[PDB]
């Protein structure tokens, strides 16, 4: 017959119940999250069964359909996930040993007290506050003893079994179970490939490692004081001043730095007992700032739906800051919401992307997620990128014409963007390239943490290692199995986006002071973009967008003109205080 | 009157036959003509517009004297777990003639293979439920689109709009409006009778 | 007699305060000849000498 025909048709059926099961799974989460009882627990399980039963029978149905027998393109872009095979296609024995390993490792992550100490409230805190060198280095030291040691048997024929299901369902490696996404191989011309990332990584590595290692240079200077003996510009950095117990994290520390604390930085809490900041208050107020932008009233069934309130002890929840697509003309954020200087943050973070959710809720059910798999969190970063201006913050309300500023005030911005987000992106580049390389199998069997440090000594030059310890898998970001590149593809995507859209608002210079308001033009050429959504390649929409296939160079410097400069005049491993 | 300025019929729709000229003008036969729709089906009732519902739920030639009549009514049935009362025809093979109600209840051979006897593959439904909930978005909720076709048979219309009538003034001539007798003149009161029926 | 304003006709119940709402369309509307338009829409001159 026809395959596109029952092809919707089995598609529409799935989105039709599709809305029914998924959106009430979705909802039972959502009854837990907002209630955690355990009805729920049952009911979430025999919601996530169904799920999953219609993925594995329904995809064994799915099957006897070819590949290639597609002219579409679109049809292609439907039925790379609709025609795929899963996990089912090994045996037996190994299934209940992924959950082995999925369930076990995940519980002494959860249970790994160490004696008790509390994990995340005590250990996190200590960690990143002590500040000594014999007492927090029993909390690193015992650490690294206690973790590096028993997950030889699950890590070690973890890395195997997924390499050797590569293998056997027609891939390269593991990551080439997950890189098979970036060969655009449908419509021609607007082409990628998949087999290395080794491009244009150490290629705007090797363009960053100029600022980066400017950032170095005046960090490493730095922290002469505290150790005198230990320290040295010459040598490099010590073991365990990151910032944080890994340092995957580049937007904080200004506060261990002053070199202008003259200049009072922003502060809205005054303003918050001021003037009717109320928690129902800025959200709607950010509404009109989306206005601003360009972007329609919020539904009403949101004031009244989602929770924006503190729900109290009376009611069992938790509030992690993780966005929901509840779907079905229902989108979800379930904060215990707070009236914050980061909290400020937070929430236009969330709206952002909840806006671009409606967005592309025109489409179909399978093309409802993000552009790309890094693309969705960059959405909450980029609209905190735009709304976190300050001179926009003189534009509205929450400041006072009398208050002065100068060019000072971003110097200890950026000098925070030193420590919990973005500028150290290089440990980012070593944790990732290690995994790549472990992962993937071109490295043998006693070679992870040497490694765990000279990329360091070569990258960053963090210091004391021998064969055997495995430290990778001890994260919320690598016991779930996720792969960091999604920061860095939003590391760049960030700025290009950031570039292009305040040269559309007609703000040139450095990039630090662009307000995107009363621009329709630039809500309307968006919305060109975001009502597409996947439908398009990234290189074509990011042409539309910015002008080039591939991440530019150039705008990376044109947000941080200042920040180079002033690096400049203060940027005045085989080095051992070990 | 009552249903343009009813200020409850909120979608009242009628491009075309003006409800602001139809208080004259008779028809022989109005027809009822009720369905359920959903919040993208406002669109998709749009005669000219055509889609899946257009083609494969409800039918149309092009044209027809006869409005559209939406209102929301998700506060009237909407409870939570799923309204599932209420469903619709998904996919069938072709359209059907101009308006002709259909209760079809069969398989849809779906593609290569012939049903014959199967319900599996090639072979699936087009019959669907609806899950109404009180959360469900706006281009989801039901407003329940009714028809008004009015047909003009060519026998004299018998179902007319209202007669203003005012009252009547005696001993000063006026022009006067008797159902048909239209004259110039004085009434009186008068005495001679009548049959009860001239 | 001639009629030159452009004043905002009331389409309907609800009355346009000059914007739009529940009937109340503008009736100045352009026809914009483009080459789709059929020959019952093609343009056509005419002068009237009285």
């Amino acid at each position: 017959s026809t395959i596109e025909e029952q092809a919707k048709t089995f598609l529409d059926k799935f989105n039709h119940e599709a809305e029914d099961l998924f959106y009430q799974s979705s909802l039972a989460s959502w009854n837990y999250n907002t209630n955690i009882t355990e009805e729920n627990v049952q009911n979430m399980n025999n919601a996530g069964d169904k799920w999953s039963a219609f993925l594995k029978e329904q995809s064994t149905l799915a099957q006897m359909y070819p590949l290639q027998e597609i002219q579409n393109l679109t049809v292609k872009l439907q039925l790379q996930a609709l025609q795929q095979n899963g996990s089912s296609v090994l045996s037996e024995d190994k299934s209940k040993r992924l959950n082995t390993i999925l369930n076990t490792m995940s519980t002494i992550y959860s249970t790994g007290k160490v004696c008790c100490l509390l994990l995340e409230p005590g250990l996190n805190e200590i960690m990143a506050n002590s500040l000594d060198y014999n007492e927090r280095l029993w909390a690193w030291e015992s650490w690294r003893s206690e973790v590096g040691k028993q997950l030889r048997p699950l890590y070690e024929e973890y890395v195997v079994l997924k390499n050797e299901m590569a293998r056997a369902n027609h891939y390269e490696d593991y990551g080439d179970y997950w890189r098979g996404d970036y060969e655009v191989n449908g419509v021609d011309g607007y082409d990628y490939s998949r087999g290395q990332l080794i491009e244009d990584v150490e290629h705007t590595f090797e363009e960053i490692k100029p600022l980066y290692e400017h950032l170095h240079a005046y960090v490493r200077a730095k922290l002469m004081n505290a150790y005198p003996s230990y320290i040295s510009p010459i040598g490099c950095l010590p073991a365990h001043l990151l910032g944080d117990m890994w340092g995957r994290f580049w937007t904080n520390l200004y506060s261990l730095t002053v070199p202008f604390g003259q200049k009072p930085n922003i502060d809205v809490t005054d303003a918050m007992v001021d003037q009717a900041w109320d928690a129902q208050r800025i959200f709607k107020e950010a509404e009109k700032f989306f206005v601003s932008v360009g972007l329609p009233n919020m539904t009403q069934g949101f004031w009244e739906n989602s929770m924006l309130t503190d729900p109290g002890n009376v009611q069992k929840a938790v509030c992690h800051p993780t966005a929901w697509d509840l779907g079905k003309g229902d989108f979800r954020i379930l904060m215990c919401t707070k009236v914050t200087m980061d909290d400020f943050l937070t929430a236009h973070h969330e709206m952002g992307h909840i806006q671009y959710d409606m967005a592309y809720a025109a489409q179909p059910f399978l093309l409802r997620n993000g552009a790309n798999e890094g693309f969705h969190e960059a959405v909450g970063e980029i609209m905190s990128l735009s709304a976190a201006t300050p001179k926009h913050l003189k534009s509205i309300g929450l400041l006072s014409p009398d208050f002065q500023e100068d060019n000072e005030t971003e110097i200890n911005f950026l000098l925070k963007q030193a420590l919990t987000i973005v500028g150290t992106l290089p440990f980012t580049y070593m944790l990732e390239k290690w995994r790549w390389m472990v992962f993937k199998g071109e490295i043998p069997k006693d070679q992870w943490m040497k490694k765990w440090w000279e990329m360091k000594r070569e990258i960053v030059g963090v210091v004391e290692h021998d064969e055997t310890y495995c430290d990778p898998a001890s994260l919320f970001h690598v016991s779930n199995d996720y792969s960091f590149i999604r920061y860095y593809t939003r590391t760049l995507y960030q700025f290009q986006f950031q570039e292009a859209l305040c040269q559309a608002a007609k703000h040139e210079g450095p990039l630090h002071k662009c307000d995107i308001s009363n621009s329709t033009e630039a809500g309307q050429k968006l919305f060109n973009m975001l009502r597409l959504g996947k439908s398009e390649p990234w290189t074509l929409a990011l042409e539309n967008v910015v002008g080039a296939k591939n991440m530019n160079v150039r705008p990376l410097l044109n947000y941080f003109e200042p920040l180079f400069t002033w690096l400049k005049d203060q940027n005045k491993t085989d080095w051992s205080p070990y | 009157s009552v249903l343009y300025n009813s200020a409850s019929f909120s979608t009242f729709k009628c491009y075309g036959v003006s409800p602001t000229k139809l208080n004259d003008l008779c028809f022989t036969n109005v027809y009822a003509d009720s369905f359920v729709i959903r919040g993208d089906e406002v669109r998709q009732i749009a005669p000219g517009q055509t889609g899946k519902i257009a083609d494969y739920n409800y039918k149309l030639p092009d044209d027809f004297t006869g409005c559209v009549i939406a209102w929301n009514s998700n506060n009237l049935d909407s409870k939570v777990g799923g309204n599932y009362n209420y469903l619709y025809r998904l996919f069938r093979k072709s359209n059907l003639k101009p308006f002709e109600r259909d209760i079809s209840t069969e398989i849809y051979q779906a593609g290569s293979t012939p049903c014959n006897g199967v319900e599996g593959f090639n072979c699936y439904f087009p019959l669907q439920s609806y899950g109404f909930q009180p959360t469900y978005g706006v281009g989801y909720q039901p407003y329940r689109v009714v028809v008004l076709s009015f047909e003009l048979l060519h026998a004299p219309a018998t179902v007319c709009g209202p007669k203003k009538s005012t009252n009547l003034v005696k001993n000063k001539c006026v022009n006067f409006n008797f159902n048909g007798l239209t004259g110039t003149g004085v009434l009186t009161e008068s005495n001679k009778k009548f049959l009860p029926f001239q």
